[PDB]
């Protein structure tokens, strides 16, 4: 093999790995032999001599009928230097573009057909025993790049991208993608010049070494790739199985929430929220788990989406990119990515799991950045946007978040559930309204609290709490306050918790308290929350 | 064929490994091209797998004008070789800069590129131009001379911008002139006309020497009126009880920084269960707390000054009005210095935009007080920021920042 190598180092302050072959079977130690043989004959390995070149151990086992030999690396990657991250990102389908033809080559033995820096080929070396005394004690250095070794792959990618720099230069029209031992050649060649280049590049390859795929291009469309069905004009999930069971354990909520997101990226309308609830337990996964009747109802509803196939289409550069957003339930949304409307490139979803309090239009927002996100990651560039949002609905609430939002190119969608501030607080106090000193307090030892108020008009009013938190009570006293006043109402609370809660302007949350007072807050024309220090009198709430 | 001056991390630093983040189809390209270019001149060169080490890379538009900039942001590899450009080379800066009238920035970071790097650090300047829908592998380059944007190209290139300065500091002595990356700050007294007639001689000098310095004439930065802006009191002809309220816990909010502030008196005023939009008349008692507090609010803070063992923090808030404020404090509430952005007037402004040329000019002003860039509490979401930063980005340093999620619960305490 003539390809360059790879200077290769041990991490600093290492030596090779010294370890021992402990088992000896003598069984499988006579097949060590006869690969080693036929082996050392294709120069893969090398027999060494005596001067210790440390060791490695070795054992076999059997998956044609042959034996294989393995060789437990661990020891030498923990002592090589580092390199260079494949890539763990795949290349989405959705940003494939179509090609008249795609041809699919393996190469195959990959790392033993591209060689090893000789000053690192010493720490490869392997011991095959022998039960008997006076133990012949064969001893072996690798020359290519073994299994399962830290930079084998690294090493392979990069030696087979410079194999391919000179016919990539003569034949500039082919498009070669490489993923591992794979080759993916698309041409917008007529098939019969297709099939020739394939053939010039397979021969090529060989002529570094490199086994190419007899029968022509053992490729035929449709392709099963990283669970993924590619066709040619269109591409697909692979089918997806739901399993029926009448208990489910923590492993099987799992394996289904993941199967479940798997097929998001193009069955639109898929949700994960109820199913995901069951998981929050986080307990021992082979504990079973009782399921809810609302994630009952989202399989029997995601079942219903997957009953009949839903395919997509590959990008064409030509055409713009639109992302569609709607609000699907609670707080979930799904986005369509297309450039023509019965044919969507891919889907997806957006939940927000972190935080207790958000509105819609927070949501949104931050849906947009995600669908940002992956559209520069698929794609190159960000696309133009659907949303159900009115315009001005939208600049009345970024022109007062607290943080910074950005906006991008958007067209109003008129299809509900539409987005909408539900309710909006007063800027200056209302004149011609009553005035409500609220206040709340419970003990943490007893879980006893009290809530009350006490208007400008005289109105005063406390009522009792059992299990309550001080937080608890501080939102309870302005429910109170709420709920006993007209359409035009002045609350001041002493609680910067409280105050943070309705400030934020959320429409939902996951406290109901909260939601009985979005609720109230909603249904009043207009109020005003202030906010004063507690404890400097002024107040004069005092329970 | 100048001798490379070695460069070694401090033991037990690892060199950088960070991720690249995906970029623009047009942002890549732009790259390819610079990058095609900087090769052919031996600026950089490809390596192979046997390089672990990643800098993120990014492409901007400093003039912007069909003019893509490359951009690295070397910011770990600074901190893992900060022993050899604050240690063992180190620029001393000039506290009189930031009392000069004005203050003039110049690119110069052209020079290093003429400078080589040792061969046994160009493994750590290692970056990744990334590839859409990881069709391919990146392309991965090491720098072979100076990289613009490490803090250790400045250091090396210490010894010959000093002779190459030499003769304009010795006809101009009363002006300034200060290194940071790879710009030079030059401060001075004189009249704004005559002032840039002397930057001009300045930039005719180092041009003359063989220093390019962008010629597209980055207004002068006067740093006369900074200083901790003073919390002012809201002043109304007749007060309401809400008015009053927003009084009294705003002082109580300054309480922690400026001691000595008593509402006692005005809390006497509202005491009753009384309605917001009552209009109560000031009692003189407690008209004395108000003027009493609005004179000791005016005093500068007691016991703040800068330490050069700890980092700097910039805190920006969002006022609206397309105006935002800002906060540079080492030790909460102890502020080293407080002021305002406001952006001229544009259509084309975006929050985000304002956001980014705040933290630039923040950047700045610290650059010029300190000598170092504080660390920015950024009122943005994390994802959001992190892709549209270089859009607007017009420098060639980038400081550290982090993203607060916890809202401020008053903003008008700060304006
Ligand atoms: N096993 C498998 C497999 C094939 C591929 C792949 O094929 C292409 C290669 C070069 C250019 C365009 C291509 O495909 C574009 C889309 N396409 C895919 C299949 C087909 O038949 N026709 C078609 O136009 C690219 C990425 C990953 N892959 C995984």
């Amino acid at each position: 093999s003539p390809i360059e190598t790879v200077p290769v180092k041990l991490k600093p302050g290492m030596d090779g790995p010294k370890v021992k072959q402990w088992p000896l079977t003598e069984e499988k130690i006579k097949a060590l032999v006869e690969i080693c043989t036929e082996m050392e004959k294709e120069g893969k390995i090398s027999k060494i001599g005596p001067e210790n070149p440390y060791n490695t151990p070795v054992f076999a086992i059997k998956k044609s009928t042959k034996w294989r030999k393995l060789v437990d690396f661990r020891e030498l990657n923990k002592r090589t230097q580092d390199f260079w991250e494949v890539q763990l990102g795949i290349p989405h389908p959705a940003g494939l573009k179509k090609k008249k033809s795609v041809t699919v080559l393996d190469v195959g033995d990959a790392y033993f057909s591209v060689p090893l820096d000789e000053d690192f080929r010493k720490y490869t070396a392997f011991t095959i025993p022998s039960i008997n005394n006076e133990t012949p004690g064969i001893r072996y250095q690798y020359n290519v790049l073994p299994q399962g070794w830290k930079g084998s792959p690294a090493i392979f990618q990069s030696s087979m991208t410079k194999i391919l720099e000179p016919f990539a230069a003569q034949n500039p029209d082919i498009v070669i993608c490489q993923y591992m031992d794979d080759l993916y050649v698309g041409s917008d060649l007529e098939i019969g010049q297709h099939r020739t280049k394939i053939e010039e590049l397979r021969q090529h390859l060989l002529r570094w070494g490199l086994t190419t795929p007899d029968k022509k291009h053992q490729k035929e469309p449709p392709f099963l790739w990283m669970g993924y069905e590619l066709h040619p004009d269109k591409w697909t999930v692979q089918p997806i199985v739901l399993p029926e069971k009448d208990s489910w354990t923590v492993n099987d909520i799992q394996k289904l929430v993941g199967k479940l997101n798997w097929a998001s990226q193009i069955y639109p309308g898929i949700k994960v929220r109820q199913l995901s609830k069951l998981l929050r337990g986080t307990k021992a996964l082979t504990e079973v788990i009782p399921l809810t009747e609302e994630a009952e109802l989202e399989l029997a509803e995601n079942r219903e989406i997957l009953k009949e196939p839903v395919h997509g289409v590959y990008y064409d550069p030509s055409k713009d990119l639109i992302a569609e957003i709607q609000k699907q339930g609670q707080g979930q949304w799904t986005y369509q990515i297309y450039q023509e409307p019965f044919k969507n490139l891919k889907t997806g979803k957006y939940a927000r799991m972190r935080g207790a309090h958000t509105n819609d239009v927070k949501q949104l927002t931050e849906a947009v950045q995600k669908i940002t996100t992956e559209s520069i990651v698929i794609w190159g560039k960000t696309p133009k946007f659907k949303l159900p949002i009115q315009k001005e609905t939208w600049e009345t609430w970024w022109t007062e978040y607290w943080q910074a939002t950005w906006i991008p190119e958007w067209e109003f969608v008129n299809t509900p559930p539409l987005v909408k501030l539900w309710y909006q607080l007063e800027k200056e106090p209302i004149v011609g309204a009553e005035t409500f000193y609220v206040d709340g307090a419970a003990n943490r030892e007893t879980k006893l609290g009290k809530a009350g108020y006490v208007t400008n008009k005289g109105r005063q009013k406390v009522v009792p709490l059992t299990n309550t938190t001080n937080q608890k009570t501080e939102l309870q006293a302005i429910y109170l306050a709420l709920q006993d006043s007209g359409l035009e109402v002045n609350i001041v609370t002493d609680s910067q918790y409280a105050l943070g809660i309705i400030q934020a302007q959320p429409d939902k949350s996951e406290s109901e308290l909260v939601n009985q007072i979005i609720e109230q807050l909603i249904k009043k024309e207009k109020v005003y929350l202030a906010w004063v220090p507690a404890h400097k009198g002024i107040g004069g709430n005092e329970q | 064929p100048i001798e490379t001056v070695p460069v070694k991390l401090k033991p037990g630093m690892d060199g950088p490994k960070v991720k690249q983040w995906p970029l623009t189809e047009e942002k890549i390209k732009a790259l390819v091209e610079i990058c095609t270019e900087m090769e052919k001149e031996g600026k950089i060169s490809k390596i192979g797998p046997e390089n672990p080490y990643n800098t993120p890379v990014f492409a901007i538009k400093k003039k912007d004008s069909t003019k893509w900039r490359k951009l690295v942001d070397f910011r770990e590899l600074n901190k893992r070789t900060q022993d050899f450009w604050e240690v063992q080379l180190g620029i001393p800066h000039p506290a009189g800069l930031k009392k000069k009238k004005s203050v003039t920035v110049l690119d110069v970071g052209d020079a290093y590129f003429s400078v080589p790097l040792d061969e046994d650090f160009r493994k750590y300047t290692a970056f990744t131009i990334p590839s859409i829908n990881n069709e391919t592998p990146g392309i991965r380059y090491q720098y072979n001379v100076l990289p613009q944007g490490w803090k250790g190209s400045p250091a090396i290139f210490q010894s010959s911008m000093t002779k190459i300065l030499e003769p304009f500091k010795k006809q101009n002595p009363d002006i300034v002139i200060y290194q940071y990356m790879d710009d030079l700050y030059v401060g001075s007294d004189l009249e704004i006309g005559q002032h840039r007639t002397k930057i001009e001689e300045l930039r005719q000098h180092l041009l003359r020497w063989g220093l390019t310095t962008p010629d597209k004439k980055g207004y002068e930065l006067h740093p006369d009126k900074w200083t901790v802006q003073p919390i002012v009191l809201p002043e109304k002809d007749s007060w309401t009880v809400n008015d009053i309220q927003k009084l009294v816990g705003k002082l109580n909010w300054a309480s922690q920084i400026y001691p000595g502030i008593k509402v006692r008196q005005l809390s006497k005023l509202l005491r009753g269960t009384k309605a917001l939009t009552e209009v109560i008349p000031l009692t003189e008692e407690a008209e004395l707390e108000l003027a009493e507090n609005r004179e000791i609010l005016k005093e500068p803070v007691h016991g703040v000054y800068y330490d050069p063992s700890k980092d700097l923090i910039a805190e920006i808030q969002k006022q609206g009005q397309g105006q935002w404020t800002y906060q540079i404090y080492q030790e909460p509430f102890k502020n080293l210095k407080t002021g305002k952005y406001a952006r001229m007037r544009g259509a084309h402004t975006n929050d985000v935009k304002q956001l980014t040329e705040a933290v630039q000019k923040i950047t700045t002003e610290s650059i010029v007080i300190w000598g170092k860039t504080p660390k920015f509490k950024l009122p943005i979401q994390k994802e959001t920021w992190e892709t549209w930063w270089t859009e607007y980005w017009q420098a060639t340093w980038i400081p550290e920042w982090e993203f607060v999620n916890t809202p401020p619960l008053v903003k008008l305490w700060y304006q």
